[PDB]
């Protein structure tokens, strides 16, 4: 179910909890402070970015996958609702709020 | 003539040029306000990190 991206990300932007972007993801992985990693599977061909795929096998990070760039850019960050299209490709969530329905679905996804 | 303005220069996807794939491709900046991912640019007779404005050699 997709409330593992609806109930954590929209409640996570309000708390200085997003590290959105790609080089900031590399500096956040070297901080050892990645707790939640939303990848991309949308690319020109996906073999061009292998750094966030391999630095978690050095750094023991949880990974949750998605297949989309534009619905990723509609999950997190800003947009007009002639429309301001930006697209996000990798998300490090650094911090959270206090949640009682959605701690587990980001927590227990270790398969 | 005229004095030109400065445009932000565009290197294209240098985000993998901070690493070499495990093994980084440039050297680290020692700092307390920086660190945990902050490297120094290795020029031909000098080595440069932005925030501390540090030159090496
Ligand atoms: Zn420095």
């Amino acid at each position: 179910v997709n409330t593992a991206l609806q109930e954590v990300l929209k409640t996570a932007l309000i708390h200085d909890g997003l590290a959105r972007g790609i080089r900031e993801a590399a500096k956040a992985l070297d901080k050892r402070q990645a707790h939640l990693c939303v990848l991309a599977s949308n690319c020109d061909e996906p073999m061009y970015v292998k750094l966030v795929e391999a630095l978690c096998a050095e750094h023991q990070i949880n990974l949750i996958k998605v297949d989309d760039n534009k619905k990723l850019g509609e999950w997190v960050g800003l947009c007009k609702i002639p429309r301001k299209v930006v697209g996000c490709s990798c998300v490090v969530v650094k911090d959270y709020g206090k949640e009682s329905q959605a701690k587990d679905v980001i927590e227990e996804y270790f398969k | 003539p005229k004095k030109n303005k400065h445009k932000r220069k565009k290197v294209k996807l240098a985000v993998l040029k901070y690493y070499k794939v495990i093994s980084r491709l440039r050297r680290e900046c020692p700092s307390d306000e920086c660190g945990a991912g902050v490297f120094m640019a290795s020029h031909f007779d000098r080595h440069y990190c932005g925030k501390c404005c540090l030159t090496y050699c």
